[PDB]
């Protein structure tokens, strides 16, 4: 997982890695994501790919 | 095509403890 | 002419509702409230 | 970074945060992000140097 986000101009980047006994979807579980990394660019995004 | 996260996206909003 | 068995009964009457308290917490309703009452007083006036 | 004295009413300002009063050791644990503690109230209570 890797939850992304821009305020002011903090371009934090999220992360999470965690295995499950599960190979179809998302689980019923819940994981927090700690802000592995923090990224001050301080620039305009509104695409990706 | 689409699927249902149902609990996901829940991260620290804050470094504070 | 009752107080024998009458006040056994008593005994174990008061008995069972002192148990029924160490079973219940609803009750402590009123004082938990006026407890929150103040956190919130002193909370609210911090948050102030 | 001048000095660090503990249980004495001092000016303690760490990285910005700044406060008055005494530093003690915990037996508290953090998480690597994070920085310092906080109340139930948005009252500071922990500061890891
Ligand atoms: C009056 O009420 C009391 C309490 O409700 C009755 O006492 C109970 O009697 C039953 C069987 O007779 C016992 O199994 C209970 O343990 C008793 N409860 C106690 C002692 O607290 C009593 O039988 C009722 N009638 C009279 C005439 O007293």
């Amino acid at each position: 997982e890797f939850v992304f986000k821009n305020i002011d101009g903090y371009f934090k980047i999220y992360s999470k890695h965690t295995p499950i006994n599960l190979v179809r979807d998302l689980p019923q579980g819940f994981s927090a994501l700690e802000p592995l990394v923090d990224l001050p660019i301080g620039i305009n995004i509104t695409r990706f790919q | 095509a689409y699927t249902n996260s149902f609990t996901r996206g829940v991260y620290y909003p804050d470094k504070v403890f | 002419e009752n107080q024998k068995l009458i006040a056994n009964q008593f005994n174990s009457a008061i008995g069972k509702i002192q148990d029924s308290l160490s079973s219940t917490a609803s009750a402590l309703g009123k004082l938990q409230n006026v407890v929150n009452q103040n956190a919130q007083a002193l909370n609210t006036l911090v948050k102030q | 970074s001048t000095n660090l004295v503990k249980n004495k009413c001092v000016n303690f300002n760490f990285n910005g945060l700044t406060g008055t009063g005494v530093l003690t050791e915990s037996n508290k644990k953090f998480l690597p992000f994070q920085q310092f503690g906080r109340d139930i109230a948005d009252t500071t209570d922990a500061v890891r140097d």
